DNA sequence: CTAGTTGATCTCATATCAGGAGAAGGAGCAGAGCG
DNA sequence: CGCTCTGCTCCTTCTCCCATCCTCTCGATGGCTATGAGATCAACTAG
RNA sequence: AUCGAGAGGA
């Protein structure tokens, strides 16, 4: 499920530049990896380029809602900051349900 | 930087090249001589020796 | 061959920001260090100027 | 420098955020004050159930 | 067809009519709000019977009002599939025949009425005639049709019937 | 439930009077017809603590109990202290 | 009604260190039945 | 007489949490692939 | 405007 744009406003800087959330640039590369998935299943791909292909669409959907995986790599972005994943948008204090409920 | 007068604060941190036994209560080491070591002109983080002893059982 | 913006950017980024690292290390990279001088009073100015720091971490209770 | 003028403040009906529409945050921003965890406990201690759900229902994001 | 039916409803009142007659205010709201009115689940509402049952009025918090669940019986009509019904004629046209069955206006097409009865523009009335001109439906006229489908638009139900079935015809 | 029988106090709590007074305050500033004499009183709050005073505040309040049921009183049932 | 022209809209190509505290799993193993 | 079934202990992960509210500065953040042809369709622009 | 960091106040 992809939420609505409620859920992840395309915020409108000084200028035009429209940024993105965490969110909408987390299901950017779900949409990525899942559509070169789909052709590589569809055309031409080794079983290893397959497997590694779906690896890496599990890696993007588990950091969309939970980015503090152990050991695992954190899902990263432009300035070297780690993306807010579903889960610390209401993990704990400033969350949905202590911040704002 | 910038026009915006930046000042550099003083960092503590442990000397470095000096044995330092310490014990730490809850381990299963009794005692422990670390050795921060770094060589004169730093080229390499300092690397850090431990010497212990076990814990008696 | 010797693209210069590897020494300046990168002293001029930690400087001004205060992460102590490489740029792209932002989370590794240990903050505080290179604070905006204090110039309310010319004690503040100062005291900034000779201040000391032990990096222990406020969230530690010890 | 704690002069009162800088630190006085007052909200009714101004702007909200975007993700949440709730006031913002601060006096630059017009915001409002955080009615926290704390007050909630308060208001529920002193059995004020309509006055909690001003605060938390409809001074805040109806 | 007539029926008769116990309803439920609920109704908020403002805070002006409390006053020292109060169910009489509820009464005429729930009359003025449901007379006339028109659903598709159970069908048009002729009028409302009786009023049975006035419940506890609920004081709302935060808000002025009272709400007051009523029970109340009202007679409906609801039209069916299959069902056979006179009807009035109303309007006699190219296009179909359109018979009025109390508060509704159904239409006929000439594809549903059988072959017999043809178009008669030329006629002073705009009538449909046999071969032998036996059968006269025309303006104002009583005949009896078969209810094949109901539609509902802005809550209100328009119905189509037909007239191929046997022994429906002129009364 | 038996009326005859209610089980819960007969006084008025002091969020009952809270919520009563609110209520019919509201009631009154939203031109509900006023139970008790006025001398020059045009604040919904002062009104309200008049009728309740005089208890000539029509409402009544449900008291719910844990298992379900319920008990009506009466604003003019109820033991008005403050 | 009938073509003819003109935009939109969509599809398809070719590139390679000074935490802690608790809960759950697991493993080594002592021992008890027991076929 | 060796196998199973525990259930105890010791360690290991692993995961969760770390007062409240308020003010201010200051740095970083900006995302752009191309091009062309076939075909459908729906709207004008004449007839 | 957002995010982070830092400095402060009680």
């Amino acid at each position: 499920p992809v939420p609505p744009l409620s859920v992840r406003p395309a915020v409108v800087m000084q200028g035009s530049a429209r940024n993105q959330d965490d969110l909408t640039h987390k299901l950017a590369d779900i949409v990525k990896i899942n559509n070169q998935l789909r052709r590589n299943e569809q055309n031409g791909a080794a079983a290893h380029v397959i497997a590694e292909d779906v690896k890496l669409l599990q890696f993007h959907v588990a950091t969309m809602v939970d980015n503090e995986l152990p050991g695992l790599p954190r899902a990263m972005q432009k300035s070297g900051r780690p993306l807010k994943s579903l889960k610390q948008r209401l993990k704990g204090k400033e969350g949905r349900v202590r911040g704002n409920l | 930087i910038n026009g915006s007068e930046k000042v550099l604060i003083a960092q503590e941190k442990m000397a470095t090249n000096t044995v330092y036994v310490f014990a730490k209560k809850d381990s299963k080491y009794a005692y422990t001589g670390e050795c921060r070591s770094c060589l004169e002109n730093s080229s390499r983080p300092t690397s850090t020796i431990w010497v212990s002893m076990l814990a008696r059982g | 061959a010797i693209k210069t913006r590897i020494i300046s950017d990168g002293l001029k980024y930690s400087l001004a920001t205060g992460n102590w690292g490489d740029q792209k290390k932002a989370h590794q990279a240990r903050a505080g260090v290179s604070q905006v001088l204090n110039r309310l009073t010319f004690a503040s100015t100062l005291s900034h100027l000779r201040r000391l720091n032990s990096p222990i971490g406020r969230d530690g209770k010890l | 420098k704690h002069m009162v003028d800088d630190k006085i403040h007052s909200r009714a009906r101004g702007p909200i955020q975007i993700l949440n529409r709730q006031p913002m945050e601060g006096r630059s921003r017009d915001g409002g004050l955080r009615f926290g965890e704390m007050e909630r406990d308060c208001q529920i201690a002193h059995g004020a159930a309509q006055f909690l759900r001003e605060r938390l229902f409809e001074a805040s994001d109806p | 067809m007539f029926y008769h039916i116990s309803l439920e409803h609920e109704i908020l009142l403002h805070p002006r009519y409390f006053g020292p007659n109060l169910l009489n205010t509820v009464k005429q709201k729930l009359f003025t709000e449901v007379e006339g009115t028109c659903t598709g689940k159970y069908g048009f509402v002729i009028a409302v019977t009786t009023i049975d049952n006035i419940g506890a009025g609920v004081i709302q918090p935060g808000r002025g009002f009272v709400l007051y669940p009523v029970k109340y019986k009202a007679i409906v009509f609801r039209p069916f599939k299959g069902e056979v019904v006179d009807a009035v004629v109303t309007q006699v046209n190219k296009v179909g025949l359109f018979t009025e069955i109390g508060p509704m206006s159904c239409f006929i097409s000439r594809h549903s009425i059988p072959s017999e009865m043809e178009f008669d523009p030329n006629s002073n009335p705009p009538c449909y005639k046999t071969m032998d001109e036996d059968i006269v439906i025309q303006q104002d006229d009583e005949i009896r049709l078969k209810i094949v489908g109901t539609r509902v638009d802005k809550n209100d139900i328009f119905a189509i019937g037909s007239l191929m079935d046997d022994y429906l015809g002129l009364v | 439930q038996a009326n005859q029988k209610r089980i819960t106090t007969p006084y008025m709590t002091k969020y009952e009077r809270a919520r009563v007074l609110g209520t019919r305050a509201l009631q009154i500033a939203m031109c509900a017809p006023v139970m008790v004499e006025l001398e020059g009183e045009t604040d919904p709050l002062l009104i309200a603590m008049k009728e309740l005073k005089a208890r000539k505040i029509p409402i009544i309040i449900r008291r719910y109990l844990p298992d379900g049921s319920y008990e009506d009183w009466g604003v003019d049932e109820l033991i008005i202290s403050d």
